[PDB]
């Protein structure tokens, strides 16, 4: 899967 | 024995730990409301206060010494399988012996006893240490840092920022924690972080269950189905 809701928060 | 790079990694957890950590909970007031009175009434503010809380502790983690210094990928592997443990972590500094929440809460967010007591326990033990908040931000620290969380490209980098971290609570304990308080105090904490991977076993045993049915899943949040599994 992608996490590009925890991506975006961590940088 | 404390070095100046062991004080600045400790003043830097601190204020981390203070930037993300509001106890007068200011923000709570935006969650979806408890309800009290397969209900899970309480679901939707739980849900949505750990997906608070979920980006409170990356905020924490992002501070990390170090950990600045691990791939993209490496700091989701460490983020998603420590989110939990840290939030259990730092519940225990508004766990005492609308939102105080007791074991009949957890029940209503569709949790059992199977994970609640030992959860009480584990929150019961931690207090019992009395840690010094600075052992408190390097626990929650080495707990996020850890080389064995599966998935780990990095394990050597990640060991490595670890050890830094677990060296200076060590040193710490030597010299800021006086006995008896501090007699098998490193090892104790140790333990903790074991009671830890348990405890996140068990919870997602019940999150799985609980979000396989599509109407408990809808009541969660878009983060909290990212971090924990959709
Ligand atoms: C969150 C925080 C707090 C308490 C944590 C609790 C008490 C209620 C039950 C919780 C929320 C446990 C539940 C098993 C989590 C269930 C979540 C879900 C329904 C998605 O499976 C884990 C930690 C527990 C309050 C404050 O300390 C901030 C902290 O950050």
């Amino acid at each position: 899967k992608n996490h590009p809701m925890l991506m975006n928060l961590l940088k | 024995k404390l070095s100046e790079e062991q004080q600045h990694i400790i003043a830097i957890l601190l204020d981390a730990h203070h930037k993300t950590y509001d106890p007068t909970y200011a923000d709570f007031r935006d969650f979806r409301p408890p309800v009290r009175m397969s209900p899970l009434s309480m679901l939707p503010h739980l849900a949505d206060l750990v997906s608070y809380s979920i980006q409170k502790v990356i905020g924490f983690a992002k501070m990390i010494p170090g950990f600045r210094d691990l791939t993209s990928d490496d700091q989701i592997v460490l983020l998603k399988s420590s989110a939990i443990e840290v939030i259990m972590l730092r519940s225990n500094q508004s766990f005492t012996m609308d939102y105080k929440y007791d074991v009949t809460d957890v029940s209503k967010a569709g949790h059992t006893l199977e994970l609640i007591e030992p959860l009480i326990k584990f929150q019961v033990g931690l207090k019992k240490l009395n840690l010094h908040e600075e052992e408190h931000v390097l626990l929650m620290a080495i707990c996020i840092v850890s080389p064995d969380r599966p998935g780990v490209q990095d394990a050597k980098l990640v060991e490595a920022i670890q050890d830094r971290l677990s060296n200076t609570l060590q040193t710490y304990i030597r010299c800021r924690h006086p006995p008896p308080g501090s007699h098998q105090l490193y090892a104790k904490m140790i333990q903790k972080l074991a009671d830890l991977r348990s405890l996140n076993e068990e919870h997602s045993k019940q999150y799985r269950s609980l979000s396989f049915q599509p109407e408990n899943s809808m009541k969660l949040t878009p983060l909290v189905l990212e971090v924990f599994g959709n």
